[PDB]
RNA sequence: GAGAAGGCACGCUGAUAUGUAGGUGAGGUCCCUCGCGGAUGGAGCUGAAAUCAGUCGAAGAUACCAGCUGGCUGCAACUGU
RNA sequence: AAUACGUUCCCGGGCCUUGUACACACCGCCGUACACCAUGGGAGUGGGUUGCAAAAGAAGUAGGUAGCUUAACCUUCGGGAGGGCGCUUACCACUUUGUGAUUCAUGACUGGGGUGAAGUCGAACAAGGUAACCGUAGGGCCUGCGGUUGGAUCA
RNA sequence: UUAGCUAGUAGGUGGGGUAACGGCUCACCUAGGCGACGAUCCCUAGCUGGUCUGAGAGGAUGACCAGCCACACUGGAACUGAGACACGGUCCAGACUCCUACGGGAGGCAGCAGUGGGGAAUAUUGCACAAUGGGCGCAAGCCUGAUGCAGCCAUGCCGCGUGUAUGAAGAAGGCCUUCGGGUUGUAAAGUACUUUCAGCGGGGAGGAAGGGAGUAAAGUUAAUACCUUUGCUCAUUGACGUUACCCGCAGAAGAAGCACCGGCUAACUCCGGCCAGCAGCCCGGUAAUACGGAGGGUGCAAGCGUUAAUCGGAAUUACUGGGCGUAAAGCGCACGCAGGCGGUUUGUUAAGUCAGAUGUGAAAUCCCCGGGCUCAACCUGGGAACUGCAUCUGAUACUGGCAAGCUUGAGUCUCGUAGAGGGGGGUAGAAUUCCAGGUGUAGCGGUGAAAUGCGUAGAGAUCUGGAGGAAUACCGGUGGCGAAGGCGGCCCCCUGGACGAAGACUGACGCUCAGGUGCGAAAGCGUGGGGAGCAAACAGGAUUAGAUACCCUGGUAGUCCACGCCGUAAACGAUGUCGACUUGGAGGUUGUGCCCUUGAGGCGUGGCUUCCGGAGCUAACGCGUUAAGUCGACCGCCUGGGGAGUACGGCCGCAAGGUUAAAACUCAAAUGAAUUGACGGGGGCCCGCACAAGCGGUGGAGCAUGUGGUUUAAUUCGAUAA
């Protein structure tokens, strides 16, 4: 652009959006889960991945993904959610296992404080 | 139209050293010939002669070493659209030292390290490497 | 559409101004190719509206007189017959 | 034994060239049932903020003052000056009314959009079997008019 | 996707008012003022030194520390005072909470702790005025949730420790194994040594200056009192605190976890089925270095990871530092105001520019050299820096202003040239259709083939006359004119532009251009005509599985004219306008000059134009003096693919719709050019019992045999060019 076309407008900085539009510059939001059931991943994939709507705090209504294998979570449930998206389109948000209403999933050894495992004592 | 005439000058030096031509001739003017004798003093061209009363013609002879360009770059950077002045503490100085940076100062049309060895600075009229 | 809706002011007395702006226009003076003339001239007469101050009553468009208003919709364009 | 004139057509193959949105490579992509997500319109409904025209007038400050009261000062001892309260006017906050503006949420119903190994019916890419596309108009893409080559083949 | 705003509004005179100028306020007068350099309106927001990031320019940000501002439950107001319209003052009103004898009262933690609540989340209802500072006081001293400290939290930075040395045939168990062994691994056990930190006990700075009481000297004074200052003496002043630090004791004794190991990215094996699961971007359908567990290893380490957020990488908003022929991007074209830029010479100014000096740019922070904490973090001395602003004095090259010029840019005049340039009127011939008539007879028309359709009421064919509308064969041509859209018989009338020759003239009068205006194919709309041919819609006949299509027979709007509207096209050279420079070749078209013009000749010189191609440029294709090469001025436009040139709002329109123009959401692609194949209901060439020419069969019958299916206890398994 001449120098002058910018003198009069100038350049406009691309503005980047949020891809965790619902924490609100926040690590982690609570939220009650409205509604828990399952989705069938997209394409290439073939599972039955658990998910679960949730309300949060804010006023958000979400869907998050909760990983680990098992999991004891009903409807009313308080959960912590975080940002993190699943590649199960929609869902953009992971839950806490170990926070609140989530437990740790259990039997794990490996990678432990990503699910919320205390560790085993000898 | 013709609005910058110095950019035009060194616009036929630069063809006329691609086109490997001899000499290259423009209509004159009192800054061209100020910037022709800071390129003759540094030996960038081999001379120059102004012909021509009512229409003065700058005729620049131009200069090869090896069958090769001299000059084998010169820019217009202070310009119409957008004029550059430098102080001397920020005069430019091009490849290094080893190209120059005609400079016009109070004092006259000079080189930049001849206006940084004089204590000036000024317009920034292009650069010769 | 619309006087949409809605609101404010409103009497009397005084002052501005012993009656104002405006209207009307005598005498006078001047001119005139002269008359039911022209110009100037302002006496007298008439006279709103407004502002300010005061003042009375529960109430000042005080009586008679003198639109109810808004929203949605059917039908017919309309005045008319 | 018969027949083969010949390479126009069917099939398969070889060489060269051309177009291609194909490359597990022609047995190779578009638009009108279900689920979820976000969103436009929508009779309205509830809030926030705010404009205009008003009404209102606490306390306070200031102007006015005949009613009540009043130590310093003046006085002829009678009072006077001044002050204070009360009243009142001007400004003004809350508040009230009417009518608009804007923003958010919401709303029966309705329009499209996106996403989703696996549903139904049948334009583009080769000359895609009616060349494609652009503007426009008419009719579960086609046709008319004009334009472009970002069309193939041309003894 | 906010363009107009403002009535005390702008100014003036006078009165008042303030500590002070002032529409600060009032009366009157004038009619102004702000605004495209964004007024007004709407949303968000405390500002700065600074912090983070970055090579830098920038981007983000404003917690702690320091300066400024504003607020003190919400709204308003004043009083006292030097200072307030006042956090812990006053009055009023409101909401709320509490006491009440029901008549009245009281309160404001956004001070320090603390409570409930909200949240993913942020601490003690602590000690002392011992130091610094503050208020009051002659002072002693009193007050001080400032402050000095302490408590809690790995929140961050920094430092230290969780031992050290030796230790093998390398024990056990674990894991792997070609079963040989390898690895965990000197790792462990064992042995020798040590004791930082923590635990127990004993010493012990510094933060402490002062203040008090005494005396002595000096000053003052009439005074050897009192007071002030100055020496010395004595007894004291610490919350931290059991301080820092030091010394002794005992014993390895009290102290290692987290993430990762497919690539990016350092680190590999075993075991358990597109499920369970992982995933920052590109695994798992029965030997998964990607899931989960184990062994081993890698990286960090009192931390380690994940999430959230900023910058970087991102030259991915490109000022430094990008692009627009085909990848996103040149407005359809032009005129033109504001704006941007501007040929050449002289003089002058000194506004931009440059140089020097002065003032300022708070301290802290950043950086450099040192110093003190046992080191570091941290604290701190000095310097540099603060790239900025103002003033003053000079410089005059360039830009700007002013004055006078100049002719080369730009225009005017003279004479001619070519042209489908435009507007209006007239006319000509060929052809289609229709009407009337003559001849003539059974078909015509159409198609791949048909049929619908016309025809014995005489069609088609042919001949004659007439009517009407539309378009202009041949010329005709990668020819011409026009800004673009476009313009095609001939003639006349009005009219614009371009070019050339030789001169004369004006003297920068120029280029570009947001907003603005004008022109703008076709289709479409309105009014009034016209209507031969063609032909959306429509009807019928075909084709087809269907055929709302292609094909056929008709046919309305429309196409045509006048006047308005529409304002869009693959409006294309997918290439904005203007100017300068850079090797060539062959043509076309249109002027002009020269020569026994030899010739329809040759040689120059302009304008426009087509093809090829050199350097150069380009991702390539290609462009290439008519650039997409080298530059300059200005404008328009682009920022991943969809959603989407869509919705809403505005403007415009009779309408159709045009124009300006997002967001949420969603994916890791979308795209351009070229390459090797494959394919084509593309082309060329050529073969094969491939077709054609023939002969004999199979499919029909009975049986043999193999298969499928069915049946069965089994009808074993496999083969599907089977």
């Amino acid at each position: 652009a001449t120098v002058n076309q910018l003198v009069r407008k100038p350049r406009a900085r691309k503005v980047a959006k949020s891809n965790v539009p619902a924490l609100e510059a926040c690590p982690q939001k609570r939220g009650v889960c409205t509604r828990v059931y399952t989705t069938t991943p997209k394409k290439p994939n073939s599972a039955l991945r658990k998910v679960c709507r949730v309300r949060l705090t804010n006023g958000f209504e979400v869907t998050s993904y909760i990983g680990g294998e098992g999991h004891n979570l009903q409807e009313h449930s308080v959960i912590l959610i975080r940002g993190g998206r699943v590649k199960l389109p929609g869902v953009r948000y992971h839950t806490v296992r170990g926070a609140l209403d989530c437990s740790g999933v259990k039997d794990r050894k490996q990678a432990r404080s990503k699910y919320g495992v205390k560790r085993p004592k000898a | 139209s013709m609005q910058d005439p110095i950019a035009d000058m060194l616009t036929r030096i630069r063809n006329g050293q691609a086109a490997n031509k001899a000499a290259v001739t423009m209509p004159s003017s009192k800054l061209k010939v100020a910037i022709a004798n800071v390129l003759k003093e540094e030996g960038f061209i081999e001379d120059f002669k102004v012909e021509g009363d009512t229409k003065p013609e700058l005729e620049l002879t131009l200069k090869y070493f090896q069958g090769k360009a001299v000059v084998e770059s010169i820019q217009r950077v202070s310009r119409p659209g957008l004029r550059i002045y430098k102080r001397k503490d920020e005069l430019p100085k091009v490849m290094a030292g080893l190209g120059i940076a005609v400079v016009s100062t109070s004092k006259g049309v000079m080189t930049d390290r001849a206006a940084r060895q004089a204590g000036l600075g000024g317009e920034i009229i292009c650069y010769v490497a």
